[PDB]
């Protein structure tokens, strides 16, 4: 399960 | 002649996303007036991902912590607020491109066309369809949240769909253009898991249909049934039940092809046991392509 | 993660979009700068496309013979002419949402997207590629020629293909922007056939990569055979002959999925003699070769 | 053999 924003 | 997967011209659409930042995290946004939206993930970190409080995280933000990117302009952000699952900021610059457009939510089988976009700017665009379980077989990566789904009426966009996750089998989930999800998900990095997907029956119907008119007539055979006939072979297959406005929907598509909408129900059980015995350059029934789909790319 | 058939966004495309009217015969143009790039068989009437006659049809036409409009406004024709099986139409006003563009000739296998539009309007975009019997299967219908095909390449839209009409198989037939068409075909309604058409290789190698990236590795095996051998049973169901410039552009998918490309090979040929077996890869009963190992990069990876 | 233009 991934949330797809970008994380830094 | 033909019948493809074709998606709507994303021109109008392409025309209004902008890139979302808050912090570190960044994701697409919809600059529709002087208002984006995007998922309220973006306030999010790598850490505030297992358990997120949207609710306190934004009461820790303010309006210059959202950094609106609009390819060279960069837009003052002069309000936000939380609508469910998506974030809401009042800019100080209405879109000049914003065509017409209406806010829907769409049923499970109805198509729409994503416009996959990242960091603001489109990269690609297909159609795809709301599944039964209540998500889309799609094609995201990392930053493509914010990404829209929309149908185009004239020069009204009906916007249907925001994306937000992806789950573990390869398959994504969003909400509506007001927050509300589609399903009992959440915007959690929780193991969340979509319930077993079923065929819908009123778009295999119609792509049924598509192949008479543009050629494929091998698979044809010779039958006539009714409607409880049409049950006797839905549920042991996991295909979606009919409705009685559904056949009026299917009606034009069974009037230009001289076959009755019940008439070409019956060609649906021998071809659940054995199969075929190409269609469209598909060996399979296409629950992709809905009525409307057909007589827009058939018969327009 | 996920894997589908993508077209490029045709937003620089449908501010390009024109409707050429030359008497009764409509069709759609193609407005760059300030030329409009249309099919040349509107100036051709229901009663003189049998045999007709393109090069005079031309001289017995004038500039105010051609409406060009542009939604609203009416563009002025200031000058004509015909370049092999395309017009060019000079007008007075340069398109302002002209984006930065090229005219290329692509090779059969390689893939762009169809802008299909009809009385000068876009109505819907999909992914088409050059079949090695130099055809494409679209969905057109009457008046949809001058609908073009494109490559985007950051902000530069490489456009490569324009149509024109459609076989009597139910395929179509087009020429590029310079009005060369692809393949033995002409613009008139002549008795005319497609040859026997051939399945790309690399396409269904590619889309077979993007199959592992996706989870579907079942048609994967420990067989490795010889180009040769692979080519001795790929024209047996005569496959495109594969290259060694064709075994070079799979390798950066190779180097992915760390699965050489003679192995692949061997999966792929397993797989013509046994067939699914009641199995799907990618969602599709059936190989698909309509996927550009770049597609598949494009899509697979950033 | 058909040319996709509208002919009227």
């Amino acid at each position: 399960v991934k949330l797809q924003a970008i994380f830094r | 002649s033909g019948f493809r997967k074709m998606a709507f011209p994303s021109g109008k659409v392409e025309g209004c996303m902008v890139q979302v930042t808050c912090g570190t995290t960044t994701l697409n946004g919809l600059w529709l007036d002087d208002v984006v939206y995007c998922p309220r993930h973006v306030i999010c970190t790598s850490e505030d991902m297992l358990n997120p409080n949207y609710e306190d995280l934004l009461i820790r933000k303010s309006n210059h912590n959202f950094l609106v990117q609009a390819g060279n302009v960069q837009l003052r952000v002069i309000g936000h607020s939380m609508q469910n699952c998506v974030l809401k900021l009042k800019v100080d610059t209405a879109n000049p491109k914003t065509p017409k457009y209406k806010f829907v939510r769409i049923q499970p089988g109805q198509t729409f066309s994503v416009l996959a976009c990242y960091n603001g700017s489109p990269s690609g665009v297909y159609q795809c369809a709301m599944r039964p379980n209540f998500t889309i077989k799609g094609s995201f990566l990392n930053g493509s949240a914010g990404s829209v789904g929309f149908n185009i009426d004239y020069d009204c966009v009906s916007f249907c769909y925001m994306h937000h996750m992806e789950l573990p089998t390869g398959v994504h989930a969003g909400t509506d253009l007001e927050g509300n999800f589609y399903g009992p998900f959440v915007d959690r990095q929780t193991a969340q898991a979509a319930g077993t997907d079923t065929t819908i029956t009123v778009n295999v119907l119609a792509w049924l249909y598509a192949a008479v008119i543009n050629g494929d007539r091998w698979f044809l055979n010779r039958f006539t049934t009714t409607l409880n006939d049409f049950n006797l072979v839905a549920m042991k297959y996991n295909y979606e039940p009919l409705t009685q406005d559904h056949v009026d929907i299917l009606g034009p598509l069974s009037a230009q092809t001289g076959i009755a909408v019940l008439d070409m129900c019956a060609s649906l059980k021998e071809l659940l046991q054995n199969g075929m015995n190409t269609i469209l350059g598909s060996a399979l029934l296409e629950d992709e392509f809905t009525p409307f789909d057909v007589v827009r790319q058939c018969s327009g």
